RNA sequence: AGCGCCGUGGCGCAGUGGAAGCGCGCAGGGCUCAUAACCCUGAUGUCCUCGGAUCGAAACCGAGCGGCGCUACCA
């Protein structure tokens, strides 16, 4: 008897329509200021709250990708040189593909915890447990 | 991982499914350029190529061994 | 201003905590649903079956909350060889006012005997209907022997099907056939994906699944939509487990035994060896009650080769130091549950894959190791687990003499050589030690397409005994 | 979870014990009619955060961080 099957499926669809009326896109366009010799990104903490990441880890990765380690001020990263703005758009999109969005599911709220010595990637919608720290 | 790249010229990062001296023999003829198989003190594989021919070595691994063609990064330099 | 841990501790003490098992309770009265048995040990084993790249550990984790490791770096992502374990407690609301579908609530191992209901508006609590063990089984085309062993251990089935891929996937059909082989009919069909689907795609997939299960052994198998990522509609699965699946006949009359499927060594590195622990054989008890401080011998045990090529079997006697079940050390063991027997067996004997499918008997029994066995085999028509590109799913041929074929006698994974071929019976020569106690359910697989492929079922009828060397 | 390595000048490599290292880069200058080649000069650092013995520590030692690599999921 498949009668008690359709009721649960309709309940699931109603739960979806309740939770997800739109069916993630909460990633703002980066704003980098080029003062001739000084490039300032005052959007690091705003994307920290728009991606649910630890800002220290964001800054450590953004240092580890380039040959630069600027200054943290406050909610903003400071570096002194000639650099573009599209580069960190690509950096953010790749970082979203690798950490901010889980490859398995479309969710942003997922984040980095420490269950050993390394960083373990965990989710918030489900709780998927993989080792994504490199 | 398995990151392959070309730096102004040299190719650093080479999977070794085929022989490196065979790599020299399949590069030297078509490219007509000098190539040196140098063993640096414990980095990846080093193969030289005189004259900037980065797109040409792109064509080359397209011909011989390239199977991913996405992690190979054309450096500015 | 209570810390969350303090509030949880208050709820745990309020919920009665977890009463310790009696040291010596009356067993002629104990039932699998008794309060003392149910609080700290699982009584029914539920296994999950599905196709690759679908997600079974995720559903088990969502149901219970106990994580399934997925170890060995390379296996952290693709497929696991050893089985997955997870303890869940069936808690049902005592209040009639709240709706039946969300009355049930599955909790994890160390929860109290009565937690507070999380639904808003119900001051009631939960009562423990059953403690359930979960045995996650691999569903890849390479790893079958572990899945067959765990399905032999398995008593209740959860089939997982996702919709957006092809409706007739072969792996789930193969696992269902394997379950049908070993006397198991309580199967619950679960839809993995419902959210990303349209309201008619789901109905078409359901029609396809119903069409699929019409001529197989299981007939009245319910189908339930579930989610592995969103973590919804888990209480309905709990209700279906409570309703559809009863307790298989398992009382205290039958003799004690053990079927070890995993071997665990307890050697914490970095700590001085002055304070160590014994080696653990992870085994299922389907028949018998095991108590703390018992003498037990692994029957196939030490396999060795003499200089003449003869295979010597040395049974591994050992004293039980602990019987770890569920979350806490317990005094007595319940049949129908995967328990870790931590004995004085040398830890290197439980290192990686040594006690994977080995029969073990308590002192007071004499199992029989066999070298040559007589088997009754029954075959199927089409090979399951193969996607033929439009031409007649492969027909299984008859067996030939002297072929190494994988004869999974329950948990034992052995490659036997056929010595005799007839319509129903066959003589199997075993280079690896195998043992028989009563009947043992057996699966048969051949090598036709590289990896092992199931053909049919088998039952031992006789055998050539090897007398233990004392 | 431990044990075997690392802590850059854009990078690779070195001695770590009296105080910024060599080279690959970069820029500038010299050579040449000119280019290449060759030759000279630079500016890029808490050589990872915190302490100890020491007139003095980048090192000698640690009370830990960040990443590596072997065991192997280490009830
Ligand atoms: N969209 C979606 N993804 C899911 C669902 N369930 C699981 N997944 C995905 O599956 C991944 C986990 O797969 P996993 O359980 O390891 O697969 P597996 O059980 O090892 C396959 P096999 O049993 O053959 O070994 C997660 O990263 C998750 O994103 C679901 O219901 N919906
Ligand atoms: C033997 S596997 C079952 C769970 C195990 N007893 C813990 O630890
Ligand atoms: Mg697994
Ligand atoms: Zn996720």
């Amino acid at each position: 008897v498949g009668l008690p099957y359709s009721e649960l499926l309709s309940r699931f669809f109603n739960i979806l329509r309740t939770n997800n009326p739109e069916l993630k896109f909460r990633i703002p366009p980066p704003v980098c200021l080029r003062d001739g010799k000084k490039t300032i990104f005052s959007n690091i903490q705003d994307i920290a709250e728009k991606l649910h990441r630890s800002p220290e880890h964001l800054i450590q990765y953004l240092f580890a990708e380039l040959g630069t380690s600027g200054s943290v001020d406050g909610k903003r990263l400071v570096i002194k040189g000639k650099f573009q703005s599209k580069q960190m758009e690509n950096v953010l999109r790749r970082y979203i593909l690798e950490y901010v969005t889980c490859k398995t599911c479309k969710s942003i709220n997922t984040e980095l915890k420490r269950e050993n010595r390394l960083f373990f990637m965990v989710c918030k919608s489900c709780g998927s447990t993989r080792s994504v720290s490199s | 991982s398995n990151y392959i790249h070309i730096r102004i010229t040299t190719v650093q990062g080479v999977p070794e499914e085929y022989d490196l001296k065979r790599i020299l023999k399949v590069l030297k003829k078509d490219f007509a350029c000098n190539g040196n198989i140098v063993k640096d003190p414990e980095m990846g594989e080093i193969i030289q190529l005189q004259g900037d021919q980065r797109a040409k070595v792109c064509e080359f691994m397209i011909s011989q061994l390239g199977l991913q063609k996405k992690n190979i990064k054309i450096h500015g330099f | 201003g209570e810390t969350e841990e303090e509030k949880r501790k208050r709820e745990f003490e309020e919920g009665g905590g977890l009463p310790e098992q009696p040291l010596n309770p009356d067993f002629s009265k104990l039932n699998p649903l008794s309060a003392e048995i149910i609080n700290r040990q699982a009584t029914i084993n539920i296994g999950t079956i599905g196709h690759v790249a679908h997600g079974k550990s995720t559903v088990v984790r969502a149901i219970s909350g106990v994580q399934t490791v997925r170890f060995k770096d390379e296996l952290e992502r693709n497929i696991t060889i050893k089985l997955g374990y997870a303890n869940a407690k069936i808690y049902k609301c005592q209040e009639p006012t709240c709706p039946e579908p969300d009355c049930y609530r599955s909790f994890k191992s160390d929860k109290e005997i009565s937690p507070k209901c999380q639904r808003p508006g119900c001051p009631g609590r939960y009562k423990l209907v059953r403690h359930v063990s979960f045995v996650d089984c691999p569903g890849h085309d390479i790893l079958m022997s572990t899945m067959l062993s765990g399905a032999a251990v398995m008593d209740a089935a959860l089939l997982l099907i996702a919709g957006n891929e092809s409706c007739p996937q072969p792996q789930t059909s193969e696992h269902l056939a394997a379950i049908e082989i070993m006397k198991l009919k309580h199967v619950i069909i679960l839809q993995n994906k419902v959210d990303l689907m349209r309201e008619e795609s789901a109905l078409e997939h359901q029609k396809s699944i119903l069409k699929f299960i019409r001529g197989t052994i299981a007939d009245g198998a319910p189908i339930v939509p579930i989610s592995a990522q969103l973590k919804y509609n888990i209480d309905a699965v709990n209700e279906f487990i409570v309703k559809t699946i009863p307790v298989p006949p398992r009382d205290f009359m039958i003799s004690p035994r053990l079927i070890v499927i995993r071997s665990f060594d307890v050697n914490k590195p970095g700590a001085e060896i002055e304070d160590l622990k014994g080696g653990v054989a992870g085994g299922s008890i389907l028949n018998g009650v095991f108590k703390l401080g018992d003498e037990i011998e692994i029957r196939p045990g030490i396999v060795t080769k003499d200089d003449k090529g003869k295979i010597q079997c040395k049974p591994i006697f050992s004293n039980i130091v602990s019987l770890f079940a569920e979350q806490n050390d317990l005094k007595f063991a319940v049949p129908g549950g995967l328990i870790g027997v931590g004995t004085k067996v040398d830890p290197t004997l439980c290192r990686a894959d040594r006690l994977v499918g080995q029969v073990v008997g308590a002192k007071g029994h004499l199992p029989n190791i066999y070298t040559d066995i007589e088997i009754n085999y029954f075959l199927l028509r089409r090979l399951l687990g193969v996607k033929t590109d439009g031409q007649k799913q492969a027909k299984v041929r008859k067996l030939e003499p002297n072929e190494v074929l994988m004869v999974n006698i329950g948990s034992t994974a052995t490659g036997a050589r056929v010595v005799a071929v007839k319509a129903d019976m066959a003589r199997l020569q075993l280079t690896s030690p195998a043992c028989t106690e009563i009947n043992e359910k057996i699966a048969l697989s051949r090598r036709i397409e590289k990896h092992w492929r199931l053909i049919g079922w088998a039952t031992i009828k006789k055998g050539t005994t090897l007398e233990p060397i004392a």
